[PDB]
């Protein structure tokens, strides 16, 4: 028997809006430690990693470890039925997932039973390594940058140095250059210059409501890490394969 | 101009 | 000569936005008592009944009783030309309908002449009967319920009992259940369980800006009544044929 | 070397949104006096005239007079990358146009290089003549009028007299009449009645955020002038050929 | 949809 | 529409 109560229903609503546009089906791994999700996209080019620590939930119980095959689109539709102030309860047994929406400002109780599915997908393991550059900046600033450069080109050249960070794009209309100065903080070991598809970055930036800040971890010839810390509850990480150069 | 390597190639 | 002045122009704007999506052409019956409209939809499955009592208008004159065939889409376009604060005047003679928009915050006067049409449609009479269940609830709550369950299924099973009321839907993603407890008030005689198409309920909920509350009248094997009281001026009632079960 | 700094970046953003929907390519004539633009539309029926006086810019330098062929759509996309509070710098040399966005509320510097093009278009000269009627009114009122009458018909009959001004339209649904009284001011010499395509008037009204007021200059058998004064910096004028009557 | 509807005329 | 327009060039 699994039962997790989250007072901040919005968190789960936002988490699902951040995922649904990148992945349609993902396996939700439940354990005594908390909720874990690790899935790669349809184009096999980006990877999502969600971690919601049990300590982040008001109530958390997990008798047996579950691996629920969820259709993120269906779960999103269900979560859209939850009010922005609702207390969300997740309850599952070792066939379906039950979502209960307790409304604070009313005597209304919503109870949804979502059909699960069997997911035979590619499981990939990410070793936590050290990056040559780690940029921490306002999530909104980042989302604006990615959206802006999208009007100029398809790829973004992220150049990270001691001074600041630079994002550039080129297209048929001309070229663009956004230079940020060191709140923006840089934990650089070696300077890095990497090229990434803006298409994918703009899917990642859908996690913007989750955090006031975003962190970009870069090391040469390795995927980018765009992390959104949830609220001491956990995080949501997006990995993006760099462009062959 | 540039293409990408699969995320599997890194993981 | 017919002339009705309404200080709250918004009422008429809102009334027309509540109707246009359900019916395209309806006959506006004018009499010394007030404005009456009774039309069934294109699918012959729902019925609209509008009543605007003469006492609700600042000025009301009706020499001869009129039955004006109006294209609700055209009338809506005309009403869209009226500002949210405007005083609307309706004036007709026993060929066209004249709408005059007196702007309060300016020396602007709008005058529109809408072409009428001859409507040979099916006239249906509704006997005011007594229902096994009468639910009064916030119109917004209802509109949210209907929108939410639409994500789950096509039909809604409204179960009304002494405790509260329950709305349920089922679909390919799973099933949903919204349970309301007794502001929500229930004037139940017998418990009722009826099935209705959400498609039509979502057209009715377009009348939400007209009232802070909504009332649902249910009796077994008879159409549902969703009533929106205007402002002691009258009401707007929507009848929906139940699903064959 | 050309360099013009504008503290109110919004002005340029707004100017470009006001132009892009009417013209796709226009030549930007730069001189010691300021920025000038004069282009007719694709349908050869309306003309735009932009004037931004050098005195309106915080910094203005123009060594040699430039005539830059700009794709207004591309320039608009670039300007969309500028924040509503940004200080915009334009810099060009006698190949491309450089736009620099200095963000006030952050340590962000955006630098865009827009490719120019060679424009062999029809150059037309407008002699500043005297009009039989000059109407000054709130730009919003005008934009609402044009939008409203669009729902009724395709053309607008502007009747200007001593009392006030009248805008009328006719269509398949009926006819509309908007009567304004003498803030609305009329500098009439002779009464005028002219017919204009609302399609074009609705493109002109896209300049609404530039000014709280608008002025309409009319003389019989000559094009209409819809002027939006920028901010002692200059103006944006739209000429519309009258309808053959 | 499993169930269909009767016309509103059947009731009125 | 009933009426057409003359080119803006005819005036300028």
């Amino acid at each position: 028997m699994f039962e997790a109560r989250l007072v901040q229903g919005s968190i789960l609503k936002k988490v699902l809006e951040a995922l649904k546009d990148l992945i349609n089906e993902a396996c939700w791994d439940i354990s005594s430690s908390g909720v874990n999700l690790q899935s790669m996209d349809s184009s096999h080019v980006s990877l999502v990693q969600l971690t919601l620590r049990s300590e982040g939930f008001d109530t958390y119980r997990c008798d047996r470890n579950l691996a629920m095959g969820v259709n993120l689109t269906s779960m999103s539709k269900i979560l859209k039925c939850a009010g922005n102030e609702d207390i969300i309860t997740l309850r599952a047994e070792d066939d379906t997932l039950a979502l209960v929406f307790e409304a604070p400002n009313q005597e209304k109780v919503s109870d949804y039973e979502m059909k699960l599915m069997d997911l035979d997908v590619e499981q990939l393991g990410i070793p936590e390594q050290e990056y040559s550059c780690v940029v921490k900046m306002p999530s909104g600033e980042f989302a604006r940058i990615c959206r802006d450069l999208s009007h100029i080109g398809d790829a973004v050249v992220i150049s990270c140095a001691k001074d600041g960070v630079k994002f550039s794009a080129s297209g048929e209309l001309g070229n663009g250059n956004i230079k940020l100065s060191q709140a923006v903080t840089i934990e650089m070991n070696e300077p890095v210059q990497l090229t990434f598809a803006l298409r994918y970055l703009n899917f990642f930036t859908k996690a913007t409501p989750l955090s006031s800040t975003v962190t970009l971890s870069m090391s040469a010839d390795v995927p980018l890490v765009v992390e959104y810390k949830i609220a001491d509850m956990g995080h949501l990480k997006y990995y993006l394969a760099p462009k062959i150069e | 101009k540039s293409g990408m390597k699969s995320i599997d190639t890194f993981f």
